[PDB]
C-alpha cells in the first residue's frame, strides 16, 4: 500500500497531493520515491516555483491519467490551455515533473 | 518509385473519412517518390467518403497542432472503404493533448520565431518548447510501419 | 537565465552530488541528510537550466566515479581470496552505491539525461560506456563502466584459478559459500555491457574458457581413473554421481546454458571412450543380468 | 468517478485521484488510507460541505471534472475528534505570474 498518493510542494510548503495513479505517469517521481527515499518519499519540494503553476503542471498529470482511463482520445477532455505567464515558470515545473 | 519502393496494393475502396476533432484532416500518402500525396482536406468534424488506397501512409494532418496523429487510435490510416464504405470512418483522435505537448502548442500558437530565441524560457526551454511537427514527420513514420522492424 | 544563473547552478549541484555520492560510493547506509542532500542536489539540478550543466554534472560525477573505482583498484592489490571476497563485497556494495546514487540520480535521470544529450545520441558526447567525460546517461552504468576490467583484468588472472581449483575441490576441499562463486562471477560478467549485449561477452571472457577446460579435464580424468579402477560396471555409477554432484556446483554457481551444455558434453567426453566393452558386457548382461550395466548401460 | 484533488492540510497539497462514486473515505484514500481517520472525523469538505460517511465524494460535491484533472480542485482541511469542527482550510494555489512579452501582441 505505497502511500497512494505522493506531494509535489511550491513555495511556502503549499502543498498538492497527486494520487500514486497520476504520480507514476513521472518516471521522475517514480526514482526520486526510490532513490533519495530516506528524503523524497512520495514528496517533491520546489519551495520556489509558486502554486499556481505547480497546479497546472501536476494538473497536467491529472489530465493525462483521465486522458488514459479515457483511453479513446476524448470523452470531454478540454483543450489544456496554458497561458503566457505561466509557460515562462510552469517550463522548469513540466521540467521537473518530466513524464 | 525508386529502389526504395512504396505502396503496391492500391485501389480506390470505399472509405468515409470522420474527422472527429477540432482540427483539419489533411490525408497524405507517401508516394511512390517518397514524397507527400496531399488529399482533400476534412474540417473539424468533415465526414467525408473517399477512394482510400489500401496500404498507403494515410497521415491526416491537422491545421490545429498539426502534430504526430493518431487516426483511429494510430498514426496510420488505411482503407480502405468496400462496395458501401464504413470504417471506414478516419476517426480522428484529437489527442489528449499533455503538458509539454500543450506547451508546444501554445509556444507555436502565440511566441514569434524571432522570439523563440527571445522566449521567456531558457535557451534549452527553447528547444523544449520550440518544435514543430510536420507531414513528412507521419510520412516518414508510417514508411517504418510499412515494413517496419526490430 | 530568467528563474536564477542557468549555468552556475551546477556549482551547489555538484557540492551536493559529490557529497552525497562520496556517501555512496560502494558505502554505505545512504544516511537521510544525504537524502535530503540530493533532494536540493536535483532540485538545482533541474532549476541550473543545463546547457553543459547536465554533461558537466555527469562529467563530473564519471569523474569521481572513475577516481573512486581507481582507489579501490587499489585495494583490490591484497591477499587470494579473502581479498576476493572483498572485492565480491566491493561491488557487492558499489553496485549499491550506484544503485543509490541513481535513487539520488533517478529524479536526476527524468532531469538532466533522458531528454537531449548522449542519452538519445550516443554519437555526441562520446560512446555508450559512460562518455570521454562529458557523459549524460545513468550511474550504475557509469559504475559498472568503470568496474568491468578492474574486475576482469588483474584480480581474474589468478580468481579464475582459485575458481577452477575449489571448484573441481567439489571432489574434496571446496569453493567459496556455493553461490558467492556465483555472486563473485555475476559481478564479473555483470558488466555486460549494462545493456547486457551478451550474457557470455564477459562470461566467456572472465572464466567460460577455464570452465569449459576444466570441466572436459576433470571430466574425462576421473572418466579414465574410473575405467582403470572400479569396476567398469561400477566406472558407470560412479562417473554418474560425479557428474551429477558436479553439475550441482555447476548450480551453485551457474551460467543456466553455458555449465548445461558443457557438462553433459564432457560427462559424455567421460563415457563415449569404452568402446567393446559396450557390446561384450552388454550380451553378457543381456545373458548374465546385471543391472548395474543393465541400468547403467541402458 | 475520478475526482482530480488537492487535500491541503496545512497547506499540504496533495494533487490525487479521487473517487466521487466513492464516499467521504476517499476524500483521502489515502490519508485515511494511510492515517485512518474516519471521513466524518474529518471536515474534508468541499468548501464547508458537511461530508456525513453515506456520502460519495459525487454527494462530496466533487466530480472528476468538478474535481477536475485540467485543474485539480481544494480539499478543506479539518480534522475533528468525532465531528467537533476544526479550522476548514480552503487554499488556492495561487495567482499565477503575467503575460511573457507577449502573451499576444
Amino acid at each position: 500500500m505505497s502511500q497512494d498518493f505522493v506531494t509535489l510542494v511550491s513555495k511556502d510548503d503549499k502543498e498538492y497531493e497527486i494520487s500514486r495513479s497520476a504520480a507514476m505517469i513521472s518516471p521522475t517521481l517514480k526514482a526520486m520515491i526510490e532513490g533519495p527515499f530516506r528524503e523524497s518519499k512520495g514528496r517533491i519540494e520546489l519551495k520556489q516555483f509558486d502554486s499556481h503553476i505547480l497546479e497546472k503542471a501536476v494538473e497536467y498529470l491529472n489530465y493525462n491519467l483521465k486522458y488514459s482511463g479515457v483511453s479513446e482520445d476524448d470523452d470531454e477532455i478540454p483543450e489544456f490551455e496554458i497561458p503566457t505567464e505561466m509557460s515562462l515558470e510552469l517550463l522548469l515545473a513540466a521540467d521537473y515533473l518530466s513524464i | 518509385r525508386p529502389v526504395l519502393r512504396s505502396v503496391n496494393s492500391r485501389e480506390p475502396s470505399q472509405v468515409i473519412f470522420c474527422n472527429r476533432s477540432p482540427r483539419v484532416v489533411l490525408p497524405v500518402w507517401l508516394n511512390f517518390d517518397g514524397e507527400p500525396q496531399p488529399y482533400p482536406t476534412l474540417p473539424p468534424g468533415t465526414g467525408r467518403r473517399i477512394h482510400s488506397y489500401r496500404g498507403h501512409l494515410w497521415l491526416f494532418r491537422d491545421a490545429g497542432t498539426h502534430d504526430g496523429l493518431l487516426v483511429n487510435q494510430t498514426e496510420l490510416f488505411v482503407p480502405s472503404l468496400n462496395v458501401d464504405g464504413q470504417p471506414i470512418f478516419a476517426n480522428i483522435t484529437l489527442p489528449v493533448y499533455t503538458l509539454k505537448e500543450r506547451c508546444l502548442q501554445v509556444v507555436r500558437s502565440l511566441v514569434k520565431p524571432e522570439n523563440y530565441r527571445r522566449l521567456d524560457i531558457v535557451r534549452s526551454l527553447y528547444e523544449d518548447l520550440e518544435d514543430h511537427p510536420n507531414v513528412q514527420k507521419d510520412l516518414e513514420r508510417l514508411t517504418q510501419e510499412r515494413i517496419a522492424a526490430a | 537565465m530568467s528563474l536564477k544563473p542557468r549555468v552556475v547552478d551546477f556549482d551547489e549541484t555538484w557540492n551536493k552530488l559529490l557529497t552525497t555520492i562520496k556517501a555512496v560510493v560502494m558505502l554505505e547506509y545512504v544516511e537521510r541528510a544525504t537524502w535530503n542532500d540530493r533532494f536540493s542536489d536535483i532540485y538545482a539540478l533541474c532549476v541550473a537550466y543545463p546547457e553543459p550543466l547536465g554533461e558537466r554534472l555527469y562529467t563530473e560525477t564519471k569523474i569521481f566515479l572513475e577516481n573512486h573505482v581507481r582507489h579501490l583498484h587499489k585495494r583490490v592489490l591484497e591477499s587470494e581470496e579473502q581479498v576476493l571476497v572483498m572485492y565480491h563485497r566491493y561491488w557487492e556494495e558499489y553496485s549499491k552505491g550506484a544503485d543509490y546514487m541513481d535513487c539520488l540520480y533517478r529524479y536526476l535521470n527524468t532531469q538532466f539525461i533522458k531528454k537531449n544529450k548522449l542519452t538519445e545520441a550516443d554519437l555526441q558526447y562520446g560512446y555508450g560506456g559512460v562518455d570521454m567525460n562529458e557523459p549524460l546517461m545513468e550511474i550504475g552504468e557509469l559504475a559498472l563502466d568503470m568496474w568491468r576490467k578492474l574486475m576482469v583484468e588483474p584480480l581474474q588472472a589468478i580468481l579464475i584459478r582459485m575458481l577452477l581449483r575449489e571448484i573441481k575441490n567439489d571432489r574434496g576441499g571446496e569453493d567459496p559459500n556455493q553461490k558467492v562463486i556465483h555472486g563473485v562471477i555475476n559481478s564479473f560478467v555483470h558488466v555486460e555491457q549494462y545493456k547486457k549485449k551478451f550474457p557470455l561477452k564477459f562470461y566467456q571472457e572472465i572464466f567460460e574458457s577455464p570452465f569449459l577446460t576444466e570441466t572436459g579435464e576433470y571430466y574425462k580424468q576421473e572418466a579414465s581413473n574410473l575405467l582403470q579402477e572400479s569396476n567398469c560396471s561400477q566406472y558407470m555409477e560412479k562417473v554418474l554421481g560425479r557428474l551429477k554432484d558436479e553439475e550441482i556446483r555447476c548450480r551453485k554457481y551457474l551460467h543456466p546454458s553455458s555449465y548445461t551444455k558443457v557438462i553433459h558434453e564432457c560427462q559424455q567426453r567421460m563415457v563415449a571412450d569404452h568402446l567393446q566393452f559396450l557390446h561384450a558386457e552388454c550380451h553378457n548382461i543381456i545373458r548374465q543380468e546385471k543391472k548395474n550395466d543393465m541400468a547403467n548401460m541402458y | 468517478m475520478d475526482v482530480f484533488l488537492m487535500i491541503r492540510r496545512h497547506k499540504t497539497t496533495i494533487f490525487t485521484d479521487a473517487k466521487e462514486s466513492s464516499t467521504v473515505f476517499e476524500l483521502k484514500r489515502i490519508v485515511e488510507g494511510i492515517l485512518k481517520r474516519p471521513p466524518d472525523e474529518q471536515r474534508l469538505y468541499k468548501d464547508d460541505q458537511l461530508l456525513d460517511d453515506g456520502k460519495t465524494l459525487g454527494e462530496c460535491g466533487f466530480t472528476s471534472q468538478t474535481a477536475r484533472p485540467q485543474a485539480p480542485a481544494t480539499v478543506g482541511l479539518a480534522f475533528r475528534a468525532d465531528d467537533t469542527f476544526e479550522a476548514l482550510c480552503i487554499e488556492p494555489f495561487s495567482s499565477p505570474p503575467e503575460l511573457p512579452d507577449v502573451m499576444k501582441a
